[PDB]
């Protein structure tokens, strides 16, 4: 009747998106590594540091490139416990779109807060997604694969997006990213499955 | 709750890492949640 | 292989709930007729007109019951052509979150907009939805699935919410309604249907 | 695109039913979509 659905850690617990606004730019990275970065070296990145100073975009244009250079040290990303936090190791603050943080904290749907330089903020709380997961599974399939949309984060350098913005969507936004928790989809899918046998 | 237009009700300058201890949250296994199979 | 999904006019058009903060009020309300409104009048609804006047609440608190008194003439509805407005009757304004508007407009996604007394506005644009839809369909299931979320629209009266507000949530409102769109969502089923065939 | 924070820009004193007119919503039948079946 019920059977236990339990979190398992994935082999590369997300993977990342760059954009320069709605155009997506380089090739998807595959985090593997507990602490690494998302960076704007034009370093050839690796296991741990996604470096963006290498990545083309032929219609970059000059708002682009500027915002580019200020990603610097970007951001430090961590994942433990399946928790997953992100530094602003860059001199520019960055933007979250994390569903997850906006579900506690009580904030509005779809709200990005901004994380200064020399501040970190967990924008995933595991334990909080297998609450939700555990409360969703009683209320159905559809209840739960709303959950999916937590999986997904959204993040952008130097200038950020939303309500009370000039720019109101993270497609317009210089310099983003997207990163997909693939412990908690893993999780999230097992689920489905059990759920749909 | 905290206000979204303050990081400082939200963020931290405190090490990931050593928040992550000061939670159980490496001593801590993987979660589970039973789900009705149906 | 193409197969012709039309969108059919429903009986009722759209069902609305009444909410005090996070406790629904009353029984679900459905709308049969073109034009109705949704006031706080003392009369006992009908076809043309859901009062909330007499909607008790027995965890009501002074704060919903003196808003409660703002309602007013409400917000009068009206449905053509899959065309939906909402035309704030009411001396006090009403806030909307209707994906569809947020959808053109650009504006941020969950935002909120104020429909000042004296003004309308067109809340539903079927034409702009059947364009996601077509589009949509040609994207796959979940892309169309996600348009299910445009069908359902929520409203309060006199206070507003969402990011740049006090209340974060719907949830936190004195006096709202969510409506439900059935011509799109019908619309919407078919075509999951055909696609689900 | 219209600011959100302004209805100025995005509503309309207008009674729906005289824009619905403007607009040939009411002599619009229906619309339709084709959906590959699969």
């Amino acid at each position: 009747d019920l059977q236990p659905v339990t979190y398992c850690e994935p082999a590369f617990w997300c993977s990342i998106s760059y954009y320069e606004l709605n155009q997506r730019v380089g090739e998807t990275f595959h985090a593997s590594q507990p602490s690494m970065t998302v960076d704007g070296f034009t370093d050839p990145s690796n296991s741990e540091r996604f470096c963006l100073g290498l990545l083309s975009n032929v219609n970059r244009n000059a708002a682009v490139e500027l915002t580019r250079r200020h990603i610097g040290r970007g951001v430090r990303l961590y994942y433990i416990g399946g928790e997953v936090f992100a530094e602003c190791l860059s001199d520019s603050a960055i933007f979250v779109q994390s569903p997850n943080c906006n579900q506690r904290y009580g904030w509005h749907p779809a709200t990005v807060c901004k994380i200064p330089p020399g501040c970190n903020l967990k924008i995933f709380n595991n334990q909080e997604f297998a609450a939700l997961l555990a409360q969703s599974v009683n209320q159905g399939f559809e209840a739960v694969y709303q959950l999916t949309r937590m999986c997904t984060i959204r993040m952008s350098f130097v200038k950020g997006w939303g309500a009370e913005y000039r720019r109101q969507t993270v497609t317009s936004t210089p310099c983003w990213i997207e990163l997909h928790l693939n412990g908690p989809l893993q999780w999230l899918d097992k689920v489905l499955t059990q759920m749909g046998s | 709750s905290p206000n979204p237009n303050n990081p400082a009700e939200y963020c931290s300058t405190i090490p990931p890492l050593q928040q992550a201890q000061a939670s159980g949250a490496l001593s801590s296994p993987p979660p589970t949640v039973m789900v009705p199979v149906g």
